[PDB]
RNA sequence: GCUAAACCUAGCCCCAAACCCACUCCACCUUACUACCAGACAACCUUAGCCAAACCAUUUACCCAAAUAAAGUAUAGGCGAUAGAAAUUGAAACCUGGCGCAAUAGAUAUAGUACCGCAAGGGAAAGAUGAAAAAUUAUAACCAAGCAUAAUAUAGCAAGGACUAACCCCUAUACCUUCUGCAUAAUGAAUUAACUAGAAAUAACUUUGCAAGGAGAGCCAAAGCUAAGACCCCCGAAACCAGACGAGCUACCUAAGAACAGCUAAAAGAGCACACCCGUCUAUGUAGCAAAAUAGUGGGAAGAUUUAUAGGUAGAGGCGACAAACCUA
RNA sequence: CCUCCGCAUAAGCCUGCGUCAGAUUAAAACACUGAACUGACAAUUAACAGCCCAAUAUCUACAAUCAACCAACAAGUCAUUAUUACCCUCACUGUCAACCCAACACAGGCAUGCUCAUAAGGAAAGGUUAAAAAAAGUAAAAGGAACUCGGCAAAUCUUACCCC
């Protein structure tokens, strides 16, 4: 290619654009609505027992009488504690694996310098 | 463009985006890393575009300007001093042309100079009252300024020339935002003379 | 626009209008033989017929009579060092035809090799190479193999 | 690696955490009471201390509950301190036979009652240990409001335990007007109790009606920005005018 | 058996399974009962272009233009610099009031116009 | 049994300094002479001192 | 000298401290990686089993409240292999490492990747020059198992005694083990490199220290008490329970379809016979084309026949025109 | 020379003998260069089958087998009415191939239509000599089961008796 940064330079352009639109379509519903994120949702538990952000879908019907709505559960259920902690335990392990990796790092740096 | 480095890839003097440096190197082979110096960003006082002074090796007590710097394993090299031999054109029945090429030092053995007495003198980082930060001299107490060195885009602004598709200067600069109440979409439809009478039901979100 | 949610449309309400766009069309040169009305496109997969007849109808301006699209799956087959397998890209090809019955090629942007300028920093150096080849190649077989150095 | 807190320490972890923090000091105490019930299967011992025969030295002795299963009709009906008890019956009384598992289940009778606090009439499969304590309490709104909620051991009872605080401290027209010499008798009949309105809406809801309560209470609809803007901007004005 | 990390296109499933999943593409219509595609013109995506024939704007920058400090333009700035001058202009004079804010743009509900913020009715 | 030859180079020098990069190279020398002396034809005939 | 041998770093295990996290836009409960439509039913339950008592039917620490002495005391226990407290003096806040290792070790991990089954699931080796590979240089070579350089030369468990010289002269039945007796024609072995197999109490022995007292609370004592040293293997089965998975091959059932030339067609769960369903025999191979094949001689082929699609019946069972046949070789 | 094959539909990962450079090394049971390859170029555009049906009440016993004689039994594969509301319209999934399941480029297996051999498609043989042995094919002066426990491949074309 002749000149492959003009591709890149639009590029960085147009996602400055769209930030500085977002950032004043953020700024005027806060002016107006005062909420942030214009995509409305809440804090819901899966099955899995991982907190995670529920996007609304949009519906014409309402929620108690729909048909696919209801067959999506949101509860955590006394079987899943378990696979929690054990994740949880795995995790630490790997903070901890992780911390003894940089302290021996430094024990290398202080002692080769 | 934006390509993921390896957690643990040496640096040796190519750029990461080129083919001597894929063919060194290829993502399959996973060497001993080099250990560095933790050297902070603050401390970093010497730059591309000063003279400095090789401390020793085989031409030691000599002066040089540097061309290339590294931030990554503290590699700087000089303008044609501390250099070797080797040849660039090679083929299958003739080769020549022997063309000397640098080699990077560290930051151990390279020291600024000032350019009052051209000797070697360590320099610090003493942060100006007035308001910028410099380099000061340490036993002379001398001030040496940034030197000048191009920027990586390739082109001066001292005879910059605007093209077809470049804009002037008199339009970027000027004050067109009207700070109102209003959303770009319901401005740019009302601007252009687009209307609409019916409105929008209620619906639901869940 | 792609990866933007859609507002859902009641029955009787105003009309749906896009106004930043998130498509980016590619004017591929046909490989195969074609007429002199279709012209192929490349649309992401996001996008429609009367979506791809409004882009070009409100930006370019050119009159589009109909639109044949269909998807392109790449391939993936190429195994990496890991034995993984490497997923190429798709895309969505377009076929559209003009309207009026004009007439469109794909010219070439490339047979203009005329270039010479001012060389310091790259046409020195190879300056330097070809004057040394020519120098230096000048054997003789009549020696036997001594060097051509030492005037005695 | 090593966990900071024991593993019976993260309830109540959790309960120090955020959400489950906010809750009123009365229910959080409620919860974490945790007292022993009333024996049902089992005698208790008199004293701490009992002679033994065969050797003349005494031995403490101490009353171990029976761990007893609650199923779904237990915690819909009104039922005792009984329940259904999953244990291990020898053959001939004897250890040197076959070990076989017995399941115990209470008797239910079908009967109705009437409540004089909620003046109406409910049909519950009521047993015969629960009857007794009626008929001991003198009626039944003296043994729902008397006994603890480690005695109902059901919902249906901390339900109706709410219910008649609620109105007994709502002071709300149970009957209805031309005769209020009635619901005056009705409320001095049952005055040696009256808990107060803000703890009374709170007794007998689980964990999650709790979380749930508190969240319905602590909703609040995002105020817009433009109100506290305008608020502070005229309160600068003032400030930078009075001065 | 057959393959297990590739994802589910639509190139894989029988007769039955061709049509319900696609590439993603977004619905401007329905179905009936004879076969057919009920296209609603309301449903489909009009794209709005403005006229380009007295727009002087490159879409490339000279580099002799100075640069700037970047700074993120929140509510408050656009607050302080719209409305701030009229509250001070009415408040100056004696008849600012309290009890009614709609005519300095403030919406006390999003059901009255048409391109709400919060819900976002426009599509982009 | 499902491996394969590695090492793959080439022994030829080719271009890559001045391919995208900042650091051009700084050289000693030239290629060749300026311009080619041409010494008088009678040089071995008046070798003495001058004529 | 070819084959090929070593070059340390991703880090790996446990301590002390600290409580650790989860939306950039779109998609994720139906055929997850699918924008858009009318019955809301879905958790609340003694775990079991192996082993031991030389069997085994009672019994067998595992129960999640900090040490110790009491104390392995009273007790429970086919009163036996075992299990086991309580009452009681009591329990000094804060400091950043390895008398552990370096790719057959240490997490399996560069990774839960390839590969196997529809499925749960199982699951392995990787990377070595250098300050300057923008030094494609000339060197650093030298050691195991396999080879040429440099084949054999009569005789003999490959060995010893020897002489001026390999053979020629004499003697001499490989290695560990269950076994009285093994090279026996019993068991194991092609080599090299890495790895792999004696962990511990009461009572005993020796040597310091103190002493009718010893011992850093508790215990012992008519020469005792404390401390130290010294000591007791590895691998290899059929069986049982608990939590999840399978009728896409095969057994049965259900709903909608398809298949069967021609002749004799006695009206037919008729005959010969294409395609088709199964395979009685010969010959070929058993590391083959194939972890069940090749041609005919074979029975049926208008019906108790075969088949494309979708669903259901699964182990204390499913199914069964009953072979203890089948339930993914 | 074979065609006991091929072309489409049904099921199936989806780019798997088109071009270019490398073809020094690497996979062809050896080579050319290519069905056991590295990177770049783009094929397939629907009309084919799907993506389906606004409700309230009500209606549907005289098979198919050329369906016209006759004849049945296993008693059977197809249909509407009254009312209310609805005149915006052509979007989406694939159209390549020498291909699937068996660890494979396997003498194994796969449902329907088409001429049941043709207009589809491929090569039992690398060369040299004719060792012994083995396997697959034609027949033989006289006997035609006298060899074998038994008619065990084979071709003639084959009757009667007994048990179940
Ligand atoms: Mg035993
Ligand atoms: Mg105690
Ligand atoms: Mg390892
Ligand atoms: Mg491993
Ligand atoms: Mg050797
Ligand atoms: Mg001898
Ligand atoms: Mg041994
Ligand atoms: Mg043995
Ligand atoms: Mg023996
Ligand atoms: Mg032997
Ligand atoms: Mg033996
Ligand atoms: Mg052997
Ligand atoms: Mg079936
Ligand atoms: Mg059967
Ligand atoms: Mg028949
Ligand atoms: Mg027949
Ligand atoms: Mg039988
Ligand atoms: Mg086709
Ligand atoms: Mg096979
Ligand atoms: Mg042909
Ligand atoms: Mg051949
Ligand atoms: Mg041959
Ligand atoms: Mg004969
Ligand atoms: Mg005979
Ligand atoms: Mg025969």
């Amino acid at each position: 290619m002749p000149s492959p940064e003009r591709l890149d330079k639009v590029v960085d352009s147009m996602d400055a654009l769209d930030k500085v639109v977002q950032e004043r379509e953020d700024a005027l519903r806060l002016l107006q609505t005062g909420q942030e994120r214009a995509r409305p949702g809440a804090w819901r538990r899966d099955i899995f027992g991982r907190i995670i952000w529920h996007k609304f879908k949009q519906w014409v019907i309402p929620w108690h009488l729909n048909k696919r709505y209801n067959r999506k559960r949101f509860f955590a259920l006394p079987y899943v504690d378990h696979f929690l902690r054990l994740e949880r335990e795995k995790r630490a392990r790997i903070k901890a694996r992780k911390e003894n990796l940089e302290r021996k790092k430094a024990k290398i740096l202080l002692k080769k310098f | 463009s934006k390509v993921t480095l390896p957690p643990h890839y040496r640096y040796g003097m190519s750029p990461p985006g080129s083919v001597a440096d894929k063919r060194k190197n290829p993502p399959w082979i996973r060497r001993r890393p080099v250990v560095v110096e933790p050297i902070s960003d603050e401390d970093w006082y010497l730059f591309c575009g000063d003279t400095v002074e090789i401390l020793e090796g085989k031409d030691a007590g000599k002066q040089g300007k540097v061309v290339q710097v590294i931030r990554q394993r503290n590699w700087v090299v000089v303008g044609g001093l501390n250099t070797h031999y080797r040849y660039i054109g090679k083929t299958m029945d003739y080769r020549g042309t022997m063309i000397p090429s640098e080699a990077p030092l560290l930051h151990r053995q390279v020291k600024l100079v000032d350019p009052m007495d051209r000797k070697p003198t360590e320099i610090e980082w003493r942060f100006t009252e007035a308001g910028e930060r410099v380099r000061v001299s340490t036993r002379s107490g001398r001030i040496i300024p940034k030197p000048e060195f191009p920027r990586a885009d390739g082109i001066v602004p001292e005879t910059w020339i605007d093209g077809p598709k470049d804009t002037s200067v008199e339009d970027a600069l000027e004050r067109t935002y009207v700070p109102c109440l209003k959303t770009l979409q319901e401005e740019v439809m009302e601007a252009m003379g687009i209307k609409e009478t019916r409105k929008y039901k209620k619906v639901y979100w869940y | 626009a792609r990866n933007v949610v859609y507002p859902l449309y009641r029955l009787g309400g105003p009309q749906l209008r896009v106004f930043r766009t998130n498509f980016f069309i590619q004017l591929v040169r046909p490989g195969v033989a074609q007429p002199e009305d279709t012209v192929q496109f490349r649309i992401p997969m996001e996008m429609t017929r009367v979506d791809l007849r409004n882009y070009l109808e409100g930006i370019y301006n050119v009159p589009v009579a109909a639109v044949r699209t269909r998807v392109q799956h790449g391939s993936n087959k190429r195994r990496d060092h890991r034995n993984v397998r490497i997923k190429k890209p798709d895309y969505k090809v377009a076929y559209v035809q003009l309207a009026h019955g004009q007439t469109f090629t794909f010219p070439d942007l490339f047979p203009e090799k005329d270039e010479s300028p001012e060389g310091s920093a790259a046409d020195d150096l190879y300056s330097m190479l070809e004057e040394e080849r020519q120098q230096r190649q000048s054997s003789d077989p009549r020696r036997g193999g001594v060097p051509s150095w030492f005037g005695l | 690696p090593l966990h900071k807190y024991p593993v019976w320490l993260w309830k109540r972890l959790q309960l120090r955490e955020g959400i489950c923090s906010r809750l009123p000091g009365h229910y959080l105490r409620s919860l974490e009471e945790e007292r022993t019930p009333t024996p049902v299967h089992y005698r208790p011992h008199g004293a701490k201390f009992k002679i033994n025969p065969k050797n003349g030295q005494r031995e403490r002795v101490e009353d171990v509950p029976i761990p007893i299963y609650f199923p779904p009709e237990s915690q819909r009906g009104l039922w005792g301190g009984e329940g259904w008890i999953l244990g291990q019956i020898y053959a001939n009384n004897d250890k040197l036979s076959k070990r076989l598992k017995k399941v115990w289940k209470p008797q239910l009778f079908e009967r109705e009652f009437y409540s004089e606090i909620l003046d109406k009439k409910f049909t519950v499969t009521v047993t015969m240990r629960t009857l007794d304590l009626i008929d001991e309490a003198y009626g039944l709104d003296f043994y729902i409001l008397k006994a603890s909620g480690e005695d109902l051991c059901s919902k249906f009872g901390m339900d109706l335990k709410r219910g008649m605080l609620l109105r007994l401290a709502r002071q709300d027209p149970q009957l209805h007007p031309e005769d209020p010499e009635r619901r005056a008798a009705i409320y001095d009949k049952y005055k040696e109790f009256a808990i107060p309105e803000e703890e009374a809406e709170w007794v007998g809801l689980t964990l999650e009606e709790a979380i749930e309560k508190q969240r319905l209470l602590e909703e609040k609809d995002p105020v817009p920005l433009f109100k506290i803007y305008v608020a502070e901007l005229i309160q600068q004005l003032q400030q930078q005018a009075l001065s | 058996g057959a393959d297990r990390m590739s994802k589910w296109t639509s190139k894989r499933g029988p007769r039955s399974f061709r049509g319900r999943k696609g590439r993603g593409a977004k619905g401007i219509g329905f179905l009936t009962s004879g076969w057919r595609f009920v296209q609603i013109k309301e449903m489909v995506p009009e794209f709005v272009v403005p006229d380009l024939t007295g727009f002087k704007l490159k879409p490339y920058v000279s580099y002799l233009a100075p640069e700037s400090e970047e700074t993120p333009l929140t509510a408050a700035q656009l607050f302080s610099e719209a409305v701030a001058p009229a509250i001070e202009k009415d408040f100056k004079d004696g008849t600012f009031d309290p009890d009614n804010l709609e005519k300095y743009g403030f919406e006390p509900t999003q059901e009255g116009k048409l391109f709400q913020l919060y819900p976002r009715n426009f599509l982009r | 049994t499902e491996k394969e030859f590695m090492q793959h180079a080439r022994k030829a020098g080719l271009v890559i300094p001045p391919e995208k990069s900042d650091r051009s190279i700084h050289l000693a020398c030239t290629a060749g002479i300026f311009d080619a002396y041409v010494p008088p034809e009678g040089d071995a005939r008046i070798s003495s001192l001058s004529k």
